[PDB]
């Protein structure tokens, strides 16, 4: 297994839709990565000033949207892309 | 399929085709959007054909009122016509939404007698164009 | 439901007005995006450096007036534009 | 009727003055545009780090000397342009 | 009357000297901007992490050393040209 540190979490990207509010099957610079992942590892949390440290507010099994950036960072683990990148780039929790 | 024309020719044969099949072009200078483009905006027709060169409609949808008026519209256009090349497009686009087009092609077996006939041949119908129109003696 | 994380709040821009001022409709540049939405979903709150967490001002249910930037996002969720924006850029309360 | 929040300040700018010291008429760009303005709304006060607010020095119904800037944002309320725009742009209070 | 807020200080520009270690008359570019001047109003004091306000160091009726800048602001009051600029601005103190 792989564990972040701090406040690092490990997302895997899901696939791009094909069809989009139909079945029409869009192909190109149109089909845009998704924003939408689901998280994997989660590290023990961020390190405040004083000293300690406080947990995640995200959890692992979570499906999250993210904003791609350059804080965010593609990483080949076990001939599977993950996404490494830092919690305060999670915008929204689905359900 | 290219839209046929370039310029306000375009135009012209975009609104043509629109009376003929009964749609309204989307633009933007009049003040839509293709996005908001519906069934209504959608011209009709029976039988469309398309090959390497030439674009066809057949039995195109439309009610024959917008058709004389948009051929009167052009034919007030063509009374006040200078040029030879200028009434002679609007003669074609008349053809297109009222008539037909007819293409005569001369046979012959060298150049010469090609250009003669050819020659020949024009003149016989512009003969028979005046002929049409102011009679015979 | 799509909740966010800290202070970041997901609203719902306004419809663009078509006639100002009278009946004279504006197409083109001349009506830009409308800087007022509805808000639709709020956080738990910033984080302080101590560690404790303050709720937001901003309810939901209110309009707000937003100043649109590069940290504004426009994502589609239940096939319809929502905004997920950091508090920080609310400017005003209407009413 | 609208309230800012934090320590953002409504205002509205005063018209710019035709005449200067004296009956000569200014027309084109040499008559720039005014820098006082009257101050509508003010909010509750910045967010202290530990977590309690403090009131603003400026209140309602005084003039103020402000600089613009790109945090200075304009906006059509009433059918009237006010500008929203963060207490540290305050230069002075007149009078 | 006009006063400043936080650690802004109201201060008048010096005019430049024409004769320089002599009766030579200095006239062009050489003569450079006065960088002294006369210090006019003086704000409450600049706003601590904690919230208590410690007075600024320099007092009305002093001649300080200012570097122009950016944070500089020129506004003309009572028709005649001021200086709105912040305290760290000030370099030294005359007497």
């Amino acid at each position: 297994n792989i564990r972040p540190l701090h406040d690092r979490v490990i997302v895997k990207r899901k696939e791009v839709e094909t069809k989009s509010a139909g079945g029409i099957v869009l192909t190109g610079s149109a089909a845009a990565k998704s924003t939408r992942g689901e998280v994997l590892a989660v590290g023990n949390g961020r390190i405040l000033e004083n000293g300690e440290v406080k947990p995640l507010d995200v959890k692992v099994g979570d499906i999250v949207i993210f904003n791609d950036g350059y804080g965010v960072k593609s990483e080949k683990i076990d001939n599977e892309e993950v996404l490494i990148m830092s919690e305060s780039d999670i915008l929204a929790i689905v359900e | 399929v290219k839209a046929p024309g370039f310029g306000d020719r375009r135009k012209a044969m975009l609104q043509d085709i629109a009376t003929l099949t009964g749609g309204t072009v989307i633009s933007e200078e009049i003040g839509m959007e293709l996005e908001k483009a519906t069934l209504e905006d959608l011209g009709q027709a029976k039988r469309v054909v398309i090959n390497k060169d030439t674009t066809t409609i057949i039995d195109g949808v439309g009610e024959e009122a917008a058709i004389q008026g948009r051929v009167a519209q052009i034919r007030q256009q063509i009374e006040e016509a200078t040029s030879d090349y200028d009434r002679e497009k609007l003669q074609e686009r008349v053809a297109k939404l009222a008539g037909g087009v007819a293409v005569i092609k001369v046979g012959a077996a060298t150049e010469v007698e090609m250009k003669e006939k050819k020659a020949r041949v024009e003149d016989a119908l512009h003969a028979t164009r005046a002929a049409v129109e102011e009679g015979v003696v």
